[PDB]
RNA sequence: AACCUGGGGAACUGAAACAUCUCAGUACCCAGAGGAGAGGAAAGAGAAAUCGACUCCCUGAGUAGCGGCGAGCGAAAGGGGA
RNA sequence: AGCCAUGGGGGAAUCUGGGCGGACCACCGCCUAAGGCUAAGUACUCCGGGUGACCGAUAGCGCACCAGUACCGUGAGGGAAA
RNA sequence: GGCGUGCCUAUUGAAGCAUGAGCCGGCGACUCACGGUCGUGGGCGAGCUUAAGCCGUUGAGGCGGAGGCGUAGGGAAACCGAG
RNA sequence: GUAAGAGGAGGUAUAGGGAGCGACGCUUGCCCGGUGCCGGAAGGUCAAGGGGAGGGGUGCAAGCCCCGAACCGAAGCCCCGG
RNA sequence: GGGCAGUUUGACUGGGGCGGUCGCCUCCUAAAAGGUAACGGAGGCGCCCAAAGGUCCCCUCAGGCGGGACGGAAAUCCGCCGGAGAGCGCAAGGGUAGAAGGGGGCCUGACUGCGAGGCCUGCAAGCCGAGCAGGGGCGAAAGCCGGGCCUAGUGAACCGGUGGU
């Protein structure tokens, strides 16, 4: 009765809430396509994983048609 | 009497000064083929293990 | 099919990927091999 | 049942062909701050004499801290314990063979 | 009685199956030896232009190494003593 | 994969000889095969003696006792109680 | 008169119509060696410690550093060395 | 049965071994591709060995030591046929 | 070469056997973090590309309607409308034209040497990556490049093959 698959769930999702101290090159959100972007002091690479470029705090803008960005503002 | 060090271990595992397990990176010697440079590369590390390593130090001693 | 590109003027080497059939008679790429610094490289 | 963890691999080579342990001498460690205790003409002699070395033969003078204005023969030195032992008094390198 | 040398020589068993391996040259069978037996004047040991028959104890040392490099197996010189 | 040992085949030399020093070659070193005997240290405990943070009759040897008996088995063998 | 579903075991679950025991007495089951790894009580401390034996004792201990663990690590090694 | 040997049989194919069916009457059909068995001086394949173009290690060299193509190599299988 | 000998001859499983399945990706079941089971409901992978990679530059769909020799519902052309119902190698999903889609030019960073800090996690493993050094590539520069929009396209270790240092 070919039906017991699955994938290994690849537990996604943002991973660092606005408000928050990220150090230096950490991770903050882990999603498929494009549900979120870079932002101030925040790269991202092959799987969409945005990170911080900075430390600092992590905060979430939201911008319509825009869409949402995910950004860090540092403090030094 | 006078337990054996377990030789299969010794001859794939060193014990540091300190007393952590440092052991040998699997997975570089035959899954290869075209693995990115970034990838044969961090594989050419040694690492640390955890519970296991306290299993290990237990094989030797007299080493 | 499976292929690693050497070094001319040595026998450097890199990891690679070739295809045969397809557009891939001829491979003669640019690399980055150790001993000095920068040559062309072959098949096989 | 499954692989213990003896997936980590073997690198250790040089491990062992079927004579085995090749004849090489085995230099021996030991921090001159470790010597400057004890003052005079000391050699690998006077050093086993006392509780660091234990018939390694083979001595190494060597490390930091303040090394003292006496002579100190020794099998190998470093060019670190050298040169504070210039700044210091004197030093015989090995005998030979 | 046991111990000893030689001639033969198991499987359970462990490998959490099981063939190599292990159990082991053990069990046992046989022949021979004596208060012992065996071993013994180097075609030796092995890196010191050096040790110097043999036997045993301690150590070297779970080391060198052996092993489906798995289970596991496991020396020698040298040093200490008889 | 040397060395010691040897079932099968070929098959020397008498020191300007032969072996060994871990495939092999060269140098350099070790050694005298293909004959034989050798005390001592060593093991053992039927036997006798000593002793025990050993037993004290369901223990201690199976047997403190008329026990390798009674008795069971064709037989090897097993095997008490007291 | 009130109240009251044996024991162990095994179990999600037992008085259980699950297990085991007629009763009493005796016998009966986590030990020991060697090596580890904690902990602990001590002794000594850049040192600690002997193994076999030798001498002595006839319940008397002592000598014996061979060796062992420790003082430097890294590295597959050559090597280098608070790197 | 390791062998010596023994049965076979002090028998000799009108005999002995194995096999299946199972007094006796009438019968026992076609399939040989697979398998088995039998047959087939070729051929293909095939081991140890034989052979030594070529080359390796080494030595000052002579030499020594190793790797090794062609070719020659049985049963067996493949192939043909019953 | 069953004459004889030692062995193997998997697990899951509304008993077992038969049957079916065993690893990897996607969605659901999954109860708005993650995780989450059943022989639950449905599908995919064991690849593919030197152009499908890089970078600079340029351009933007499918669909509809109207006209248009072949054509004809749909080739190709233009007008008009068309925020994404297209496309993006292949299942699905998220995503995407304010490009990741389509064409062209030059190229090959489908780099070597490391890796800050995290994601995930029993282990092992998988994953993301700023930045430094050398040496380059496209670009006037800013810059960008450690393969492909991403998520399957896979195998501890042992034992061996060839190359070099």
């Amino acid at each position: 009765t070919k039906n017991g698959r699955d994938s290994q769930a690849k537990r996604l999702g943002v991973k660092r809430y606005e408000g928050q101290v990220v150090r230096a090159g950490n991770i903050l959100v882990r999603q498929r396509g494009t549900r979120f972007k870079p932002g101030k002091n925040v790269g991202m690479g092959r799987d969409f994983t945005l990170f911080a470029l900075v430390d600092g705090v992590v905060e979430f803008q939201d911008r319509g048609r825009l869409g949402r960005y995910v950004h860090v503002r540092p403090l030094a | 009497p006078k337990m054996k060090t377990h030789k299969g271990a010794k001859k794939r595992v060193k014990i540091t000064a300190s007393g952590k397990v440092v052991a040998m990176k699997t997975g570089k010697r035959h899954l290869n083929w075209q693995k990115s440079g970034k990838e044969i590369r961090q594989k050419g590390r040694k690492f640390v293990l955890a519970k296991p390593e306290a299993e290990r130090i237990k094989l030797l001693l007299p080493y | 099919l499976l292929l690693e590109c050497t070094e001319c003027k040595r026998r450097n080497y890199a990891t690679e990927k070739n295809k045969r059939n397809t557009p891939n008679k001829l491979e003669l790429r640019k690399y980055c091999p150790w001993c000095r610094k920068h040559t062309v490289h072959r098949e096989v | 049942g499954r692989s213990t963890t003896l997936m980590r691999l073997p690198k250790r080579g040089m491990q062992g062909q079927v004579p085995g342990e090749i004849k090489r001498p085995r230099y021996q460690g030991v921090n001159l701050k470790d010597l400057a205790r004890f003052e005079g003409e000391v050699t690998p002699e006077l050093l086993v004499r006392a509780g660091l070395l234990k018939k390694g033969y083979r001595l190494k003078i060597l490390g930091e801290g303040e090394a003292k204005p006496l002579k100190v023969v020794a099998h190998a030195f470093s060019k670190s314990a050298l040169e504070k032992l210039k700044a210091a008094g004197g030093e015989p390198v090995l005998l030979e063979a």
